[PDB]
């Protein structure tokens, strides 16, 4: 009767939405695509800016 | 019903075993610490010995 019953992200009955997508999620890339809303403060953490996002 | 058993490596009896498998015959051997054993030693085995399995 097997061992460990591995469960699944959406067995957690009381993990939030975003709580869910971060558990997912494989690389720090893909966290900060979750976490940060605003694209022009997700491209400074990312390192990488338009001449706009620079405006911004 | 039954089966054969090839052991692993020195089972003692009343101990905890647990099933792999190898050439062909299921192997047995005590049971790893900290998880679900499927098997309670009768008798003992020595390492290569067959024997049987009393489902």
């Amino acid at each position: 009767r097997s061992k460990e019953i591995s469960i699944e992200v959406e067995d957690i009955k009381d993990a939030g939405d975003t709580g869910k997508r971060l558990l997912k999620i494989n690389t720090p890339s893909g966290a900060r695509n979750i976490i940060i809303e605003n694209e022009d403060a997700k491209a400074l953490i990312n390192g990488e800016t338009t001449n706009t996002n620079k405006k911004n | 019903v039954s089966f054969t058993a090839r052991a692993k490596s020195n089972v003692m009896a009343y101990r905890l075993l647990a099933y792999s498998q190898g050439d062909d015959i299921i192997e047995i051997s005590h049971a790893a610490e900290n998880t679900i054993p499927d098997y309670v030693a009768v008798k003992d085995v020595d390492k290569g010995d067959l024997t049987q399995v009393n489902m």
